């Protein structure tokens, strides 16, 4: 999930301005709901997570708001030592414990319509619902949430968010949310504020933070830190806040995912496109949206490297200067201008093929034994730092290989990816360009749990939040422009047809065009299909 | 109590109440229109209760929701716990979802999406737990994890590999204590 906030500083027309795009997906019906609220001391618009009673993408009167995953440490495995002869006891402050057991019965429909019936036992220990137990090495894993049971109180925090008029209200319920959610803010007076919010535990000194505490009782939590620590700005002098999940602050950590927040982070497509422009407005915020969706992440830290490397080997192999030409001419993004169905830089296939080589050279041999699990972690997909580092020459804790042998898997890779593509499509860049990767909202979202249908309809791949609004909070109150796709309504008919609004929006959304925000009763009215009443 | 409800040229439903009781409520009821076999099977997957109707498939999916989740009677104290006015808008929530679904059960072949008539099941009434688990299901998607097991398999399997010196070397590249230059979204100078 990506962010925005821009402050009156930053913003061409004065107005603070503010950017959603949370990522869960896309789905038909769709994870989003949106709705428009409007009660005496209350107008609000926008769309939260399907069941969610807020609105969590949107603005009211007086200021607007969204959210991206903090992915803060707020989850701790505690290894049990378990009793030599019963797994359902374990060594807890200097006495064996029983683990809480319950029974629960499920019901599950058989091939046959009848309904049969299975029984299974779950397990709490002091530290949280046991996951696993290994019997064999006398072990069970217990998981804790620095959130437990105070899930309801996220809710209500989410709900005085949408009733937070100054900023004072904003920043409170934003100290209520204990799970770990970035907020952003910005009003009418031009202010922006952001807050990594989730209850921090207070950890054992001793602990490696990356692995699982043992749970015998002298590493326990010690208590929580107060809001007050949590990462969070009020106007910073740079003017905007992005957020692409990745790390709040330089002095924050979050443990075994800290692999998420390295120096070659995918954030940086949108620092990129606020450095770049001294002044911003929602055109350019959509700019820089649709570079962030079609950018090949690696080109920020790899291609400059690349460039740098082919040159100097440059009188070594013939098309390399052709090579470098092309690396220096494209654009970084695999996007569709034309919509012919093809990706507009044939050199983007060169680029990814290198990439993917030299990954493989870098670490299939020296992390063979694990590459099954580390493979999502050297080949990220916000970013490959270990791998930039190696290549670069930078300083790493192992000594993975010299510079002169990195510049030579960098030669080595990009030769056998322009032999490939010499073997299989052409001399010419143009020869190369590859048809686009498309998607289609399907039928089973992040849960994992089937919730409907699906669609058919194949749309380009896109990096890109599975809505967006574009909110610039003027004096007379928030406007701007949104989309919220596949649609609507997710009701199909026992005909078989869908409704007119359950895939409205998916052309929309693959074209980058955008519906009107709508806010106050004039351009609610203007705007209304259908008039209504209701009862208690 | 009455709401009014404006549909926009994509369907958006716009609700003007007189308080927020009949807000919230109003708000339940237009989200189970237009989405309730979505609501439904959520709820199904929290309470873990997919296999009723999905089939021994989702038997595993079932048993690790309730294995991690709250009883129904963990989220009424939590509900307990919260303020009074917010309590009162998740129970009117919870009862608009429950309207629709009295409405819908009285005409099924005009007012059940097709999924209901495939699958052969029958939405049900919702409570105020219901709604918070509507919440758990996906919030939680986001916070939790189990990565702190699979780095020590890691760092097992590269201590057997390249002894413990090297190994942790080795871990320290791939799961480092901290990267100071990894791009963060504030800095203390810049202010
Ligand atoms: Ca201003
Ligand atoms: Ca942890
Ligand atoms: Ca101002
Ligand atoms: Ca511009
Ligand atoms: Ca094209
Ligand atoms: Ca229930």
């Amino acid at each position: 999930s990506n962010a925005m906030i821009v402050g009156e500083d930053k913003s061409k027309t004065g107005n603070a301005l503010l950017f959603s795009g949370p990522q869960v997906g896309f789905v038909a019906p769709g994870f989003l709901y949106e709705v428009g609220l409007h009660a005496p001391g209350f107008d609000m618009e926008g769309s939260g997570f399907i069941g969610y009673p807020f609105i969590m993408f949107g603005a009211n009167k007086h200021i607007a708001l969204t959210a991206t995953a903090g992915y803060g440490n707020v989850t701790d495995i505690f290894e049990e030592k378990l009793h030599p002869n019963d797994p359902t006891q374990y060594f807890y402050k200097g006495e064996w414990r029983e683990m809480e057991k319950r029974t629960e019965t499920f019901t599950v429909r058989g091939e046959d319509g009848k309904p049969e019936q299975v029984e299974t036992v779950f397990y709490r220990t002091v530290h949280g619902p046991v996951i696993s137990i290994d019997e064999e090495r006398g072990v069970a894993y217990s998981k804790s949430w620095s959130f437990r049971g105070t899930e309801a109180q996220s809710m209500q925090a989410y709900m005085k968010a949408n009733w937070a008029k100054n900023l004072k209200e904003f920043e409170e319920a934003a100290s209520e949310y204990t799970m770990s959610l970035n907020w952003y803010y910005a009003d009418k007076r031009g202010n922006i504020a952001y807050y990594h919010a989730g209850k921090q535990p207070v950890r054992n000194e001793e602990i490696d933070e990356r692995l699982p505490t043992p749970g015998t009782g002298e590493y326990d939590w010690q208590g929580f830190q107060p809001f007050e620590q949590n990462p969070q700005a009020v106007n910073p002098d740079n003017g905007y806040v992005v957020n692409w999940n990745n790390k709040p602050s330089q002095e924050w950590r979050n443990g075994e995912r800290s692999f998420y927040w390295g120096k070659d982070n995918r954030v940086q497509q949108f620092i990129n496109g606020m450095e770049e422009r001294e002044k911003v407005d929602l055109e350019d915020l959509n700019e820089i949206n649709y570079t962030a969706s079609f950018a090949q992440l690696r080109t920020h830290y790899f291609k400059p490297l690349l460039i740098e490397v082919l040159k100097e080997n440059q009188s070594d192999n013939e098309s390399y200067p052709y090579l470098i030409k092309q690396l220096e001419q494209w654009n970084n993004l695999k996007e569709d201008k034309n919509k012919d169905g093809l990706y507009d830089a044939g050199v983007a296939a060169f680029f990814d093929k290198w990439w993917s080589i030299t990954h493989d050279e870098l670490f299939a041999q020296p992390l063979g034994s694990v590459s099954n699990l580390t493979q999502e972690i050297t080949d990220h997909r916000y970013g490959a730092t270990l791998a930039y580092k190696i290549l670069a020459g930078e300083e790493t804790n192992y000594p993975w290989m010299s510079k002169e042998e990195a510049e030579q898997i960098i030669i080595n890779s990009a030769d056998q990816a322009l032999a490939e593509l010499h073997e299989e499509k052409g001399t010419k860049a143009e020869n190369w360009r590859m048809p686009i990767d498309t998607m289609t909202f399907g039928e089973t979202s992040l849960i994992g749990v089937q919730h409907g249908y699906g669609s058919d309809t194949p749309i380009i791949e896109m990096n890109r939040g599975s809505e967006n609004h574009y909110l610039e909070m003027t004096p007379s109150g928030p406007k701007g422009f949104n989309i919220t796709p596949p649609g609507q309504v997710g009701f199909i008919h026992k005909d078989g047809t869908v409704s007119e609004h359950y895939e409205d929006q998916v052309q929309m959304f693959a074209n980058w065009e955008f519906k009107p925000f709508l806010f106050d009763r004039k351009e609610v009215r203007e705007a209304a299909v259908s008039i209504t009443d209701l009862n208690v | 109590g009455d709401v009014t409800v404006i549909r926009d040229q994509y369907g958006v439903p716009h609700l003007y109440a007189k308080n927020k009781q009949d807000l919230y409520k109003a708000y339940g009821y237009v989200m189970a229109k237009d989405r309730l076999f979505q609501l439904e099977m959520f709820r199904r997957g929290n309470e873990g209760t997919v296999s009723e109707v999905f089939g021994e498939e989702y038997l595993a999916k079932d048993e690790q929701s309730r294995r991690d989740g709250y009883s129904d009677e963990e989220i009424k104290e939590m509900l307990n716990d919260l303020e009074d006015k917010p309590r009162a808008y998740i129970q009117q929530f919870a009862e608009g979802i429950s309207l629709y679904v009295q409405e819908a059960l009285k005409n099924p072949d005009e007012k059940l999406s097709k999924e209901f008539h495939d699958y052969k099941f029958l939405p049900r009434k919702w409570d105020a737990t219901d709604v918070v688990r509507l919440y758990l299901v996906s919030m939680t998607y986001f916070m939790d994890n189990h990565q702190e097991l699979t780095n020590a398999e890691i760092l097992a399997k590269l201590e057997q590999t390249y002894g413990e010196e090297q190994a942790e070397k080795m871990f320290d590249d791939l799961v480092w204590k901290n990267d100071p230059e990894a791009p963060a979204s504030i800095q203390a100078e810049d202010e």
